[PDB]
């Protein structure tokens, strides 16, 4: 990894995320999206599922 | 670590935010197999395997599945039924050394 | 199976033309899409120019119009590029690439060993 | 081989039953704009058969 | 007349590990003391579908025998998200040292 | 450039002791695995020594193993090379070598001038 060697023998850095589920309970969760709360009004609502 | 000898970690049970690793810009490569890069904040997983390593950029592309090389054949060979993603970086910044 | 070996490039003074060959081997060369990349040491690989058997032939970036042009033969099946009024900006290595797919969804981005060509003012 | 057969393999929605798509615009897989340019998150929706 | 964590002989190594959490920060007196009994805690494990789900009561008594005739409900205390296999269980009891 | 340079050796009696220096500009000695080799005049070149900075730590020949050490300084790069008890069959030539990787999985040795050592009875 000399600094004059070229891009394609250049070092990079590389992660791989396996996602595995099996029959035991989902553990790693993704970001929720939240929207304001609006009261008094016929709304389509959704809490936690 | 060595690509040999590849870091596994285990993550579970926490919130993994992936909007942002998505939307850095920062990672050179950014290929998901069997899974969609838009919903991967929209799902739960039982367990996660960061497995990190350093190679050249030309083998890059070489960490997929169905890919061939000394990496893929000696160092990680992941199944043609693989189901994760692959983000590699350059690290000239950092992994530039004299001599 | 497929095989893609690139001839020609080096160095050239600014405003000549230039010949490119990216031979194939194991598949004809009238497909979906033929592309030419270039990249630099320090710099994100970018798409630079393509073409196509449907649609639109042939697409190129917005800053290099009318100084690129691309071909093909089916008889000896090879890709010419033809670049004129060169730029020291241009110096890099290029590869001509194809996407390939396989059986399980898998897709290749077929590259050659690419060519190395530099401009002088 | 034979790459003349094309099949879409990018698009923004499945299809309509019955229907018939020849555009052959880039998709935006990511959040910069295409604009008829590939690159990264942009790749052309059209892939031969093998 | 200070005690302090001085032997833990429940295990002799730990093996690739998949879980660890940690509640709420305290310094619970470890001095034993005599006399009638005073506190009634109550709990119920259960391992259902890859949750271990922990109920919890605490009761303060004022008695030498039986058990409160008042009704008592257990409240949720803590679910574990595991799924790991269980069919035996003990009691982790903690011995005292002294002159 | 990378360049590797052996000093030391000559000629000495039997039971002395000597102390080969292969001195490396261009690289740090820190990688994968150094090598030295034995060529007798009119004898075939097998391997003899190897240090590696992973995995075992070293690997000798069977006629050299118990006698001989090595040793390495990154700090002003360099490698010694310890022979105790020299016995006449060691009177050869030395040959410290290094191996890199090219960008078609292509092996360049780069190969040491070498010193020789002469052992009297
Ligand atoms: C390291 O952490 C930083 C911030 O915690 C991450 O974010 C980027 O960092 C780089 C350089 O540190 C900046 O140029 C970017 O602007 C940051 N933001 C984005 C969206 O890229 C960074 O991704 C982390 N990883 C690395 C390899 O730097
Ligand atoms: C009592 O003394 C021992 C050693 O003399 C010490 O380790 C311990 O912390 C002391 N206890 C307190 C409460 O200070
Ligand atoms: C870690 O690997 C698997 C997963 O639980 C298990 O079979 C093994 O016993 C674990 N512990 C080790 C390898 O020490
Ligand atoms: C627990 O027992 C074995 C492992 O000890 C396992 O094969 C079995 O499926 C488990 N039973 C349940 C009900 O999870």
């Amino acid at each position: 990894f000399q600094p004059t060697n070229g891009v394609g023998y250049q070092p990079y850095r590389v992660v791989v995320l396996s996602f595995e589920l099996l029959h035991a309970p989902a553990t790693v969760c993704g970001p929720k999206k939240s929207t304001n709360l609006v009261k008094n009004k016929c709304v389509n609502f959704n809490f936690n599922g | 670590a060595s690509v040999y000898a590849w870091n596994r970690k285990r993550i579970s049970n926490c919130v993994a935010d992936y909007s942002v690793l998505y939307n850095s810009a920062s990672f050179s490569t950014f290929k998901c197999y069997g899974v969609s890069p838009t919903k991967l904040n929209d799902l739960c997983f039982t367990n996660v395997y960061a497995d990190s390593f350093v190679i050249r950029g030309d083998e890059v592309r070489q960490i997929a599945p169905g890919q061939t090389g000394k990496i893929a054949d000696y160092n990680y060979k992941l199944p043609d039924d693989f189901t994760g993603c692959v983000i590699a970086w350059n690290s000239n910044n950092l992994d530039s050394k004299v001599g | 199976q497929v095989q893609l070996v690139e001839s020609g490039g080096g160095l050239v003074q600014a405003g000549g033309s230039l010949r490119l060959s990216c031979a194939a081997s194991g598949f004809p060369v009238y497909r979906d899409r033929m592309a030419w990349y270039r990249q630099a040491p320090g710099k994100e690989r970018e798409w630079v120019a393509a073409i196509y058997s449907a649609g639109q032939q042939t697409r190129y970036a917005d800053s290099v119009k009318g100084r690129f042009t691309i071909s093909r033969d089916n008889a000896k099946n090879t890709v010419y590029l033809q670049m004129n009024s060169l730029k020291p900006e241009d110096t890099a290595v290029y590869y001509c690439n194809v996407k390939d797919v396989g059986h399980h969804y898998e897709y290749y981005d077929y590259w050659g060993q690419g060519t190395q060509v530099t401009v002088s003012a | 081989g034979n790459y003349n057969y094309l099949y879409r393999l990018f698009r923004k929605s499945n299809l309509k039953p019955f229907e018939r798509d020849i555009s052959t615009e880039i998709y935006q897989a990511g959040s910069t704009p295409c604009n008829g340019v590939e690159g990264f998150n942009c790749y052309f929706p059209l892939q031969s058969y093998g | 007349k200070s005690w302090m964590e001085s032997e833990f002989r429940v295990y002799s190594s730990a093996n690739n590990c998949t879980f660890e959490y940690v509640s709420q920060p305290f310094l619970m007196d470890l001095e034993g003391k005599q006399g009638n009994f005073k506190n009634l805690r109550e709990f119920v494990f259960k391992n259902i579908d890859g949750y271990f789900k922990i109920y919890s009561k605490h009761t303060p008594i004022n008695l030498v025998r039986d058990l409160p005739q008042g009704f008592s409900a257990l409240e949720p205390l803590v679910d574990l998200p595991i799924g790991i296999n269980i069919t035996r269980f003990q009691t982790l009891l903690a011995l005292h040292r002294s002159y």
